[PDB]
RNA sequence: CCUACUUCACAAAGCGCCUUCCCCCGUAAAUGAUAUCAUCUCAACUUAGUAUUAUACCCACACACCCAAGAACAGGGUU
RNA sequence: ACUGAACUCCUCACACCCAAUUGGACCAAUCUAUCACCCUAUAGAAGAACUAAUGUUAGUAUAAGUAACAUGAAAACAUUCU
């Protein structure tokens, strides 16, 4: 589900990722609204590349990192989890997820003028 | 322009040992089964082009001596007959080159 | 350095301390010169020092060559089968006393580096960690995203 | 002696052998080619009609030359002849396998010598019950357009009034300077210059320190594959097989060129009235004439075109 | 770019080439075997079989002998042309030479020729002999050969 | 057990061949000339009953080796790793020479024992297997032939593609291993005692036996594997290149038992035949 | 790229011919709260508004000679 | 909160981290005295120690098997031809 990640803030349009081809002109600044839209996996990976350690074995770990845009993964890949982490952020509810109980008990914090259109 | 450093025998070798550089081994070579020479396939047989060099030089010896000077090509075939050869009727008219050897296994 | 030089992991030559400890120096050799001021220190350990430290090593068999070759050496020959020679040129008797009581209480192993100051043959007593210590198991063995 | 000895089929024939394995071999090879003169009769895989959106297969012709051609407005097109010579479908892989989203079909043409090809070849060849090809080209198509392998491929599979793309390998003109290769003004040739009338001149700037990639320098020009887009075809041969296409078509005479319809927004849905799948003679619809015209072309033997 | 170009640069440029073909050209109308670097050869190859059509084309004919009279330095060997050569391949209509490779010149290691014309009186050369009909490959392609005449 | 029978047959064998040795002791130096074109009127002085004209190759040179297929001692074609016993005159066939014709039968017998081998070691334990003969058909006839009697078991079967693909991955199987053509010229008696299970077998020896003027017969082993050859064999088995088991015809005349005749066809390292001719010549030998 | 023309001539060239395909965002609007009007909205939201370039191109594991391939090597052809 | 030095503590040991300069303890090899007579000792001496002077001489590398150089042709090796 690496296409159904979240960026805090307005991440999705301030932070850029930037790459040469090499050649003269070259210079591509993409946001990354624009590269996950290209790539769902990109924005992920890119990450975990930053966040390894920035020697030769770096590359043989992102071997062993398997990035999948959404719920659908290989069925080997799938025979060879183990274990499942902890999400690191938890989700908010939304209204249409709170239960009628929840919402009941949480208490009403003031008073409505009746004659008010709202 | 100048080398800036020395190549280090590590490069040096690198560089002239590469299979670019070394020679490549021949798979076109074969035993010549007329006399068992080695030759290679597109090529005569050095010993057999031998022999027949100078079974041809020995009989241009026999030619020039005929022939006697410079500008004398005859305006006739010929013939190059060995010992105990006669002449055979289509040899009529031909200049008869005469070997004093016996006629070899190879020429015909 | 490290790099340029052997090593070896601590060791004793036959478990030397579980059941009875055994001196691993077996044999002493000093070959010593009558006359030179090289084996000066050698000739009065001799006549001073190498009878009492043959009483108090009775496992040690201590020669005296009294004919040495090209210097006058103590020559250490251990069970494990190590030879490790010393020249005793130009040593005093209290540097002789001192170089040879190192000997006898070395063993015969190799003076290289030590890769770890300590050897044990069980590490583990409660069971070395693998991956699955600490993770708990799930109904049926069941991995994550399994259907049934 | 090594036992690595390069052998070719006519090392160990005799002199008897060789004719006879010469025309067992041309014989077997027509006789292949003739048996799939017939495809709508060999289970032909369903002929969906055209929809828009739909691409069809292309062809492999050989570039016979060129000549000109005129229009009935009186103007001379330079056209060239692309010959199809023994096309024919070879391979058909999915969607999901074709390094992409769209179906493909492998087609080759100009039969060659079975003696001169690999032996992985030669079996693919066997199965397909073929003889092998000089070049084989992957084209894309929708799966409306599959055509089963073995068919063959005409020069009217094309139509006149349609636009084409070809794209073949340019005439190799080997290591070039840079005047050559990129059009570089070079120096002067008098005025004191010395030993530079063709050379690059500054290759950078000296703030960089290097020479930056793609760079303009000498080096081999040419052998490499380009596409001339929107070439209109002006008329079909259909005896011999001759599509007549607008203009220049890279690469040298003879060379194997792969013609598709043409990519370019402006003839996105001109495939309505084409053979869709391709054109089957079999069919027999209605046997076409020896020469396709299009409507403005001055065809040979009209009455002199007379601008009333 | 060398894209269609025929005629190999040799000698000291194109009237120079001319020479060295007409030398060994005269060469091989003289002694009808002639041992030289292979790219030459295979340069005067078609020159000598050009000499033989001419040849051919006659004594008295004028254009035939102003060709032979420019290609044949030395001017004995034009009766030769016109009475032996031209004689000897009446029959065929081409092929009159036969060229084959020789072991590398020792001096410069050269790849080297013989370039004779057919029918001359000296030794063959040792040609090259395609294997033997008696052999396993030739005796089963023979059996195909039966087989298909038979079957077809 | 087959392999029990196997075991013994190759004791008797090696039994056989400790015997002819010591029954040769010592050196007795023979005289052999090559009489052949080339390298004329050398002369190799050998061990009686030891050397073999591949020692003389060796001698002369490795080409001779590798290119000497079978040899003409005192004109008649001997295995190139037979033993010579008395001086002679020898001169080595190649695949290429003008009349190879003996050269040729000689690989058409041994492909055709290699088959025999193969045909015996593939089928399961369960089915029996014996082995009749290897008929002496000519070259030109596309393809070397094996007899073999399957079992009733499987006189109803007739193998499958997959199943002629596998006889040939074991030929080649076999040719990669490249094991001797080891020969033995044995006496009726000690053929018979080897070959006392196999009728058919036995009669072939008793024919032999009777054909000759002695009882001589030639017995020729691969590994493990012991038959009678009709002729000399080749070397080794990595002389085959091309080999192909192409069909296995059932004879239409078997009433008492239904003989199988397994052809197959090969071509030597030396006389490699492109894919195509070879596809050609594999489609003409299944017939 | 060579059919013509021209330099030329079994071919290379231009002075000759042929083909060349989507955009980028500054603003202008709709509904609408904070601030019951209004308000294009670093409010939620609805359009112009699109790069997520679209494509096209290429894709065959495994001597010698000739070549439109080529410095060598490589590449293609030899039915 | 933790991390964090050659700071500090801890076990053991301590003369053992500045340029110029200065003080000092040792010392390789050589020769001499006298020893030792084995390859050393105590002394007296001195052409007494070289990772560095575009150092001197010699060797061999690198550049590099690179730049460069050279034989008109055939042939009967007589000769002829260009
Ligand atoms: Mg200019
Ligand atoms: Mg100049
Ligand atoms: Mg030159
Ligand atoms: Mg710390
Ligand atoms: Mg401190
Ligand atoms: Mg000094
Ligand atoms: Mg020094
Ligand atoms: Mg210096
Ligand atoms: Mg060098
Ligand atoms: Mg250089
Ligand atoms: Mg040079
Ligand atoms: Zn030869």
């Amino acid at each position: 589900n690496t296409r159904h990640i979240a960026f805090s803030g307005n991440k999705w349009e301030q932070k850029v990722y930037s790459s040469h081809t090499g050649y003269p002109g070259g210079f591509r600044q993409v946001t990354a609204a624009q590269l996950h839209l290209r790539d769902p996996v990109a924005i992920v990976k890119l990450a975990i590349y930053g966040m390894l350690p920035k020697n030769l074995h770096r590359r043989t770990m992102m071997e062993r990192l398997h990035l999948f845009p959404d719920e659908y993964i290989p069925e080997d890949i799938l025979k060879n989890l183990v274990e499942e982490l902890p999400q690191p952020r938890k989700i908010p509810k939304r209204l249409d997820e709170y239960t009628q109980e929840e919402i009941d008990a949480f208490p009403r914090l003031w008073t409505p003028p009746e004659d008010y259109r709202l | 322009a100048a080398p800036k450093n020395r190549r280090t025998i590590e490069v040096n070798r690198c560089r002239r040992r590469n299979p670019q550089k070394l020679i490549k081994v021949k798979n076109n070579i074969d035993v010549c089964p007329e006399c068992g020479h080695l030759k290679q396939k597109h090529v005569l047989c050095a010993y057999c082009y031998e022999k027949v060099c100078k079974e041809t030089a020995e009989i241009r010896r026999q030619i020039g001596k005929q022939e006697g000077g410079p500008f004398k090509a005859p305006t006739i075939e010929t013939v190059v007959l060995y010992t105990g050869e006669t002449p055979s009727e289509q040899d009529q008219g031909k200049r008869i080159i005469e070997r004093d050897r016996k006629r070899p296994s190879w020429f015909t | 350095t490290a790099r340029g030089t052997p090593s070896r992991f601590l060791a004793s030559v036959l478990h030397n301390g579980l059941g009875r400890y055994v001196q691993q120096l077996q044999r002493l050799s000093f070959s010593v010169s009558r006359d030179g001021a090289s084996s000066r220190g050698a000739r009065e350990f001799v006549e001073r020092e190498v009878i009492d430290f043959a009483r108090r090593n009775p496992g040690v068999v201590i020669y005296v060559n009294s004919r040495p070759c090209c210097v006058p050496r103590v020559v250490a020959e251990y069970l494990n089968g190590a030879v490790r020679e010393e020249s005793i040129h130009c040593k005093s008797v209290e540097e002789i006393s001192t170089l040879v009581q190192k000997l006898a209480d070395q063993s015969g192993l190799d003076v290289i580096r030590i890769r770890k100051p300590f050897h044990t043959d069980n590490p583990s007593i409660q069971g070395q960690w693998h991956p699955f210590t600490n993770k708990p198991t799930t109904f049926r063995g069941l991995r994550p995203r399994e259907v049934q | 002696l090594h036992g690595k000895s390069g052998t070719w089929w006519d090392e160990h024939l005799s002199e008897e052998n060789v004719p006879f394995i010469k025309q067992l071999v041309s014989d077997e090879d027509k006789a292949q080619l003739a048996s799939k003169l017939c495809p709508l009769k060999d289970e032909p895989w369903p002929i969906h009609p055209w929809e828009p959106g739909s691409f069809r297969v292309g062809l492999i012709a050989l570039k016979l030359g060129m000549m000109p051609l005129w229009t009935k407005d009186g103007q001379k097109h330079v056209v060239t002849l692309l010959q199809v010579q023994d096309c024919h479908v070879l391979k058909y892989t999915s969607k999901e396998n074709c390094n992409g989203k769209m179906a493909t079909l492998s087609v080759g043409g100009k039969t060659v010598s079975r003696f001169r090809k690999a032996t992985s070849i030669l079996e693919f060849y066997r199965e397909l019950g073929l003889p092998p090809k000089q070049t084989v080209k992957i084209f894309n198509i929708t799966d409306n357009a599959a055509i089963k392998p073995g068919t063959p491929l005409y020069a009217a599979h094309f139509r006149p009034g349609q636009y084409v793309d070809v794209t073949a390998k340019t005439i190799g003109k080997g290591f070039q300077g840079v005047m050559k290769r990129w059009g570089f003004k070079g120096q002067p040739a008098t005025h004191g210059q010395t030993k530079t009338h063709r050379r690059p001149g500054a290759v950078a700037t000296g703030d960089i320190g290097r020479v930056w990639p793609g760079t303009k320098m000498p080096g081999k020009m040419g052998n490499i594959y380009r596409t001339e887009y929107g070439l209109k075809v002006w008329r079909i041969n259909t005896k011999h097989n001759i599509i007549y296409v607008n203009g220049s078509v890279p690469g040298h005479k003879n060379c194997l060129v792969k013609v598709k319809d043409s990519k370019l927004p402006a003839y996105k849905d001109l495939g309505k009235n084409l053979p869709f799948p391709t054109y089957f003679p079999d069919g027999d619809e209605e046997e076409l004439p020896e020469d396709l015209y299009d409507e403005n072309v001055c065809q040979p033997g009209a009455p002199s075109i007379t601008f009333a | 770019i060398s894209h269609g170009r025929v005629f190999r640069r040799m000698g000291l440029g194109p009237e120079s080439r001319i020479h060295l073909l007409r030398n060994l050209l005269t060469g091989l109308v003289r002694h009808e075997r002639i041992e030289a670097p292979w790219a030459r050869v295979d340069e005067m190859r078609g020159y000598a079989e050009k000499l033989i059509d001419y040849g051919k084309l006659g004594d008295t004919n004028e254009r035939a002998m102003r060709m032979a009279d420019f290609w044949l330095t030395e001017k004995d060997l034009i009766p030769k042309l016109f009475q032996v050569l031209a004689p000897r391949y009446k029959d065929q209509t081409g092929g009159y030479t036969r060229m084959l490779q020789i072991p590398n010149r020792s001096l410069d290691r050269a790849k080297m020729a013989v370039i004779e014309y057919k029918g001359n009186c000296l030794p063959p050369l040792p040609l090259p002999r395609r294997d033997s009909h008696l052999t396993l490959l030739n005796q089963l392609l023979q059996g195909l050969r039966q087989d298909l005449r038979q079957s077809q | 057990s087959p392999t029990e029978l196997t075991e013994m047959r190759n004791d008797l064998f090696n039994k056989e061949k400790a015997r002819q040795l010591s029954l040769t002791p010592r050196t007795e130096k023979i005289e052999v000339k090559h009489v052949g074109k080339t390298d004329p009127g050398t002369v190799f002085v050998m061990n009686k009953n030891i050397s073999t004209p591949y020692s003389c190759a060796m001698h002369l040179s490795e080409w001779y080796c590798r290119k000497s297929i079978l040899a003409l001692v005192d004109g008649q074609p001997w295995d190139m790793y037979k033993p010579l016993t008395k001086s002679c005159e020898i001169k080595f066939l190649t695949f290429k020479d003008c009349d190879p014709g003996e050269v040729n039968k000689a690989y058409w017998r041994s492909c055709a024992m290699m088959m025999g081998c193969v045909i015996e070691r593939a089928f399961k334990d369960e089915y029996m297997v014996n082995l009749v003969r290897a008929p002496e058909v000519p070259v030109i006839s596309g393809a070397f032939c094996y007899d073999v009697v399957l079992d009733s078991k499987l006189d109803e079967w007739m193998p499958t593609k997959e199943n002629l693909r596998s006889f040939t991955k074991d030929a080649h199987a076999l040719i990669y291993k490249d094991l001797p053509f080891e020969t033995l010229e044995v006496e009726a008696k000690v053929a018979l005692e080897i070959f006392q299970h196999s009728k058919y077998k036995v009669d072939f020896i008793e024919e032999k036996a009777s054909q000759n003027p002695e009882r001589i017969v030639k017995l020729h082993r691969i590994g493990d594997f012991i038959d009678v050859s009709e002729g000399p064999l080749i070397p080794r088995t990595s002389i085959c290149f091309q080999y192909e088991v192409s069909a296995v015809h059932n004879l239409q005349p078997t009433q008492p038992s239904l003989i199988r005749r397994f052809q197959g066809v090969s071509l030597p390292v030396h006389l490699r035949a492109h894919f195509t001719i070879w596809d050609k010549l594999l489609e003409r030998s299944r017939k």
